[PDB]
Protein backbone atom coordinates (compact mmCIF):
# COMPACT_ATOMS: atom_id res chain seq x y z
CA UNK A 1 0.00 0.00 0.00
CA UNK A 2 2.79 2.36 1.08
CA UNK A 3 6.48 1.50 1.42
CA UNK A 4 8.37 -1.28 -0.40
CA UNK A 5 9.14 -5.01 -0.08
CA UNK A 6 12.55 -6.24 1.17
CA UNK A 7 14.23 -9.35 2.53
CA UNK A 8 16.81 -9.67 5.31
CA UNK A 9 18.03 -12.81 3.41
CA UNK A 10 15.47 -15.45 4.60
CA UNK A 11 12.23 -13.55 5.54
CA UNK A 12 10.22 -10.99 3.51
CA UNK A 13 9.00 -7.66 4.95
CA UNK A 14 7.46 -4.35 3.91
CA UNK A 15 9.13 -1.15 5.15
CA UNK A 16 8.25 2.50 4.70
CA UNK A 17 10.52 4.06 2.01
CA UNK A 18 12.68 6.51 4.07
CA UNK A 19 13.34 4.49 7.30
CA UNK A 20 13.93 0.75 7.85
CA UNK A 21 10.92 -0.58 9.81
CA UNK A 22 10.27 -4.26 8.93
CA UNK A 23 6.56 -5.18 9.09
CA UNK A 24 5.50 -8.81 8.39
CA UNK A 25 3.45 -8.73 5.19
CA UNK A 26 -0.35 -8.94 5.57
CA UNK A 27 -3.64 -8.37 3.74
CA UNK A 28 -3.70 -5.05 5.74
CA UNK A 29 -0.30 -3.92 4.34
CA UNK A 30 -1.00 -4.91 0.69
CA UNK A 31 -3.48 -4.70 -2.20
CA UNK A 32 -4.08 -7.37 -4.90
CA UNK A 33 -3.92 -6.73 -8.68
CA UNK A 34 -4.72 -9.88 -10.72
CA UNK A 35 -2.49 -12.95 -11.33
CA UNK A 36 1.36 -13.08 -11.21
CA UNK A 37 2.31 -13.59 -14.85
CA UNK A 38 2.30 -9.93 -16.10
CA UNK A 39 4.74 -8.66 -13.41
CA UNK A 40 8.50 -8.62 -14.18
CA UNK A 41 10.54 -9.69 -11.11
CA UNK A 42 7.67 -10.89 -8.83
CA UNK A 43 8.60 -13.45 -6.07
CA UNK A 44 6.69 -16.21 -4.23
CA UNK A 45 5.75 -15.80 -0.52
CA UNK A 46 3.13 -16.17 2.21
CA UNK A 47 0.96 -13.11 2.96
CA UNK A 48 -0.65 -13.31 6.41
CA UNK A 49 -4.46 -12.79 6.57
CA UNK A 50 -5.47 -11.75 10.14
CA UNK A 51 -9.14 -12.79 9.82
CA UNK A 52 -8.46 -16.53 9.29
CA UNK A 53 -6.87 -17.19 12.77
CA UNK A 54 -9.59 -15.09 14.53
CA UNK A 55 -12.50 -17.05 12.95
CA UNK A 56 -10.65 -20.27 13.94
CA UNK A 57 -12.14 -19.57 17.44
CA UNK B 1 22.32 8.04 -2.99
CA UNK B 2 20.42 4.78 -2.34
CA UNK B 3 20.26 2.21 -5.18
CA UNK B 4 16.77 1.07 -6.28
CA UNK B 5 15.68 -1.01 -9.36
CA UNK B 6 14.47 1.37 -12.11
CA UNK B 7 11.05 -0.38 -12.48
CA UNK B 8 10.74 0.14 -8.68
CA UNK B 9 11.66 3.81 -9.04
CA UNK B 10 8.91 4.35 -11.65
CA UNK B 11 6.37 2.65 -9.37
CA UNK B 12 7.26 5.40 -6.84
CA UNK B 13 6.92 8.11 -9.58
CA UNK B 14 3.42 6.79 -10.55
CA UNK B 15 2.30 7.01 -6.90
CA UNK B 16 3.53 10.64 -6.97
CA UNK B 17 0.95 11.39 -9.77
CA UNK B 18 -1.88 9.51 -7.97
CA UNK B 19 -1.72 6.37 -10.22
CA UNK B 20 -1.60 3.04 -8.32
CA UNK B 21 1.71 1.27 -9.07
CA UNK B 22 0.09 -1.93 -10.42
CA UNK B 23 -0.76 0.30 -13.44
CA UNK B 24 3.03 0.33 -14.01
CA UNK B 25 3.80 -3.35 -13.37
CA UNK B 26 0.85 -4.55 -15.48
CA UNK B 27 2.16 -2.31 -18.34
CA UNK B 28 5.96 -2.28 -17.85
CA UNK B 29 6.94 -3.54 -21.36
CA UNK B 30 4.48 -1.07 -22.96
CA UNK B 31 5.73 1.88 -20.81
CA UNK B 32 9.35 1.00 -21.63
CA UNK B 33 8.53 0.90 -25.38
CA UNK B 34 6.78 4.30 -25.13
CA UNK B 35 9.76 5.90 -23.33
CA UNK B 36 12.34 4.32 -25.71
CA UNK B 37 10.21 5.42 -28.71
CA UNK B 38 9.77 8.98 -27.33
CA UNK B 39 13.57 9.41 -26.97
CA UNK B 40 13.81 8.14 -30.59
CA UNK B 41 11.45 11.01 -31.60
CA UNK B 42 13.81 13.45 -29.79
CA UNK B 43 16.82 12.18 -31.83
CA UNK B 44 14.92 12.73 -35.12
CA UNK B 45 13.40 16.03 -33.91
CA UNK B 46 16.81 17.52 -32.97
CA UNK B 47 18.65 15.88 -35.92
CA UNK B 48 16.34 17.64 -38.46
CA UNK B 49 14.94 20.72 -36.66
CA UNK B 50 17.72 23.34 -36.18
C1 LIG C 1 14.10 -9.71 -10.42
C2 LIG C 1 14.84 -9.65 -11.76
O1 LIG C 1 14.61 -8.78 -12.60
N1 LIG C 1 15.77 -10.58 -11.94
C3 LIG C 1 16.65 -10.59 -13.12
C4 LIG C 1 17.08 -12.03 -13.43
O2 LIG C 1 15.92 -12.83 -13.80
C5 LIG C 1 18.10 -12.07 -14.57
O3 LIG C 1 18.53 -13.44 -14.71
C6 LIG C 1 19.32 -11.18 -14.26
C7 LIG C 1 20.31 -11.07 -15.43
O4 LIG C 1 19.71 -10.28 -16.48
O5 LIG C 1 18.85 -9.81 -13.96
C8 LIG C 1 17.89 -9.69 -12.87
C1 LIG D 1 9.66 -16.71 -9.54
C2 LIG D 1 9.18 -18.00 -8.86
O1 LIG D 1 9.71 -18.44 -7.84
N1 LIG D 1 8.14 -18.61 -9.41
C3 LIG D 1 7.56 -19.85 -8.89
C4 LIG D 1 6.97 -20.67 -10.06
O2 LIG D 1 8.04 -21.15 -10.92
C5 LIG D 1 6.15 -21.87 -9.57
O3 LIG D 1 5.51 -22.48 -10.72
C6 LIG D 1 5.08 -21.45 -8.55
C7 LIG D 1 4.29 -22.62 -7.96
O4 LIG D 1 3.55 -22.14 -6.82
O5 LIG D 1 5.77 -20.76 -7.44
C8 LIG D 1 6.47 -19.53 -7.85
C1 LIG E 1 1.61 1.24 -32.75
C2 LIG E 1 0.79 0.66 -31.59
O1 LIG E 1 0.43 1.34 -30.64
N1 LIG E 1 0.49 -0.64 -31.67
C3 LIG E 1 -0.25 -1.36 -30.64
C4 LIG E 1 0.72 -2.03 -29.64
O2 LIG E 1 1.57 -1.06 -28.96
C5 LIG E 1 -0.05 -2.83 -28.58
O3 LIG E 1 0.93 -3.49 -27.75
C6 LIG E 1 -0.95 -3.88 -29.26
C7 LIG E 1 -1.78 -4.70 -28.26
O4 LIG E 1 -2.50 -5.72 -28.97
O5 LIG E 1 -1.85 -3.19 -30.21
C8 LIG E 1 -1.16 -2.42 -31.27
C1 LIG F 1 15.25 -12.21 9.36
O1 LIG F 1 14.26 -11.62 10.25
C2 LIG F 1 13.53 -12.57 11.12
C3 LIG F 1 12.60 -11.78 12.05
O2 LIG F 1 13.31 -10.65 12.59
C4 LIG F 1 14.53 -13.41 11.93
O3 LIG F 1 13.80 -14.51 12.51
C5 LIG F 1 15.66 -14.00 11.08
O4 LIG F 1 16.64 -14.58 11.98
C6 LIG F 1 16.32 -12.94 10.19
N1 LIG F 1 17.30 -13.59 9.30
C7 LIG F 1 18.42 -12.99 8.93
C8 LIG F 1 19.31 -13.76 7.95
O5 LIG F 1 18.73 -11.87 9.34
Amino acid sequence: REGVFVSNGTHWFVTQRNFYEPQIITTDNTFVSGNCDVVIGIVNNTVYDPLQPELDS
Amino acid sequence: ALQIPFAMQMAYRFNGIGVTQNVLYENQKLIANQFNSAIGKIQDSLSSTA
